[PDB]
Formats: C-alpha cells, sequence, structure tokens
C-alpha cells in the first residue's frame, strides 16, 4: 500500500493550485502533480482528469 | 496642533528597502508595480511560491 490517495478542496488560502504552464514541460519547479474532474456540460457528468 | 500635526504626517512616502518592505509584499490600488513579461525576473518570481 504505497499509493495513499488525499482528498483536497480548494476553497481557503492553503491550496493555490492552478492551471500549467504550455511550455512543453509539466509544471513549475518542486510542486508535486494532482487531478481535477471538469464539467462539460450542466448534464453530461463525464469528466476528464486534467 | 492640526498644522504640527499636518506638518508630521506630511511625509507622502518612505523609500522602500528591498524586497522585504511590507509595502510591496501586499501590493494594492495606491501602489502599482510590475515587471515587463518574461524577463529572467518572471523566471525567477515563477518558483518563488511565497
Amino acid at each position: 500500500d504505497n499509493h495513499l490517495s488525499i482528498v483536497t478542496l480548494e476553497e481557503a488560502p492553503f491550496v493555490i493550485v492552478e492551471d500549467i504552464d504550455p511550455l512543453t514541460e509539466t509544471c513549475v519547479r518542486n510542486t508535486v502533480p494532482c487531478r481535477k474532474f471538469v464539467k462539460i456540460n450542466n448534464s453530461t457528468n463525464e469528466g476528464m482528469n486534467v | 496642533a492640526n498644522l504640527a500635526a499636518f506638518l508630521v504626517l506630511d511625509r507622502p512616502e518612505e523609500r522602500i528597502t528591498g524586497i522585504n518592505d511590507p509595502r510591496l509584499r501586499n501590493p494594492s490600488d495606491k501602489f502599482i508595480y510590475a515587471t515587463v513579461k518574461q524577463s529572467s525576473v518572471d523566471i525567477y518570481f515563477r518558483r518563488q511560491v511565497c
């Protein structure tokens, strides 16, 4: 049991997760990656793991 | 007394002593400052999470 899933909400000044820079790199240095579901339509529940 | 108080508060602003100045740490509409675009300055500021 190594991959311990962590749930996090972005509502307080303790998580400033933003988008990534499209410069052929993952993101800024010394930062761990995460993921979030994105809703396309109010009816469809399909969400890509960006 | 009011004239003396106005004279002793007549100082417009105090010159910034560096990056540790509290005025810069909390930018507002009364004191606006920014870089150009992507100067070695913007790259350095990107890695500064603080």
